[PDB]
């Protein structure tokens, strides 16, 4: 197992920097993986997903544009404290990357959104996480899915980095950890999934994008 | 196109974590 510090300076930050999206297998391990998965498949059984949401909600359904369910986890809740490990470990990961990432500086992130495309062709249509500039930088999804075949089942996160010749097909792969850059380099999808497909997502933000974006918010731009 | 209504919603005031 590599050390945080090697992990972050030695592969995370020259594949973000070259790449703008770094895959990291097995991270922390099936046991832990499996303990997540449970507290992921407690959430959804016991009703705490809703509908995903868009930045912009305009004239149509927000199942238009993505199928998933969703809830937010700060990672203290009880029942999520394995959550909690997985987000204390990427955040360790980012705080050794900091400073090196791009010209970003990295204060803080959202809440982990945890979510389910529950089969049936669900997915979410070609989108930017980041187009306008609302603070959000890296983001760092690890998968749980233990035993997904994407050749039948789907759920490809295919992202078209901007200015290269091959796209990038992420399988949701058990104990897989990504991170990609937020913005419009790294417009993306998740293709229809044919099987319950489960991911969790936080997303870092730079210091002063994510100020002047509290800005606009605050004064109602 | 507005890409924010394609965009996965945060919260924008009251929820960010500091590292
Ligand atoms: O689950 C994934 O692979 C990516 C999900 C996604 O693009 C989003 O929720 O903004
Ligand atoms: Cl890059
Ligand atoms: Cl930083
Ligand atoms: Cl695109
Ligand atoms: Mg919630
Ligand atoms: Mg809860
Ligand atoms: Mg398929
Ligand atoms: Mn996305």
């Amino acid at each position: 197992p590599l050390p945080a510090l090697k992990l972050a300076l030695e592969y995370i930050v020259p594949c973000m920097n070259k790449h703008g999206i770094c895959v990291v297998d097995d991270f922390l391990g099936k046991e832990t993986g499996q303990q997540i998965g449970d507290e992921v498949r407690a959430l959804h059984d016991t009703g705490k997903f809703t509908d995903g949401q868009l930045v912009s909600q305009k004239s149509d359904s927000s199942k238009d544009i993505r199928g998933d369910k969703i809830t937010w986890i700060e990672g203290k809740e009880p029942g999520c404290e394995t959550i909690g490990l997985l987000m204390s470990s990427m955040d360790d990961l980012i705080r050794h990357c900091n400073g090196k990432l791009g010209s970003y500086k990295i204060n803080g992130r959202t809440k982990a959104m945890v979510a389910c495309y529950p089969g049936n062709g669900t997915g979410y249509v070609r989108h930017v996480d980041n187009p306008n500039g609302d603070g959000r930088c890296v983001t760092c999804i690890y998968y749980l899915n233990k035993d997904w075949d994407a050749k039948v089942s789907g759920g490809i996160l295919r992202i078209f980095p901007e200015g290269k010749a091959q796209f990038a097909d992420i399988e949701p792969k058990f104990d897989r950890l990504l991170f990609f850059w937020s913005d419009r380099r790294n417009p993306h999808e998740v293709q229809p999934a044919y099987a319950t497909r489960y991911a969790i997502t936080v997303w870092y933000f730079d210091a002063d994008e994510r100020a002047r974006a509290k800005v606009k918010y605050l004064t109602g731009e | 196109l507005d890409l924010e209504t394609l965009a996965p919603y945060i919260p924008m005031d009251g929820e960010d974590f500091q590292l």
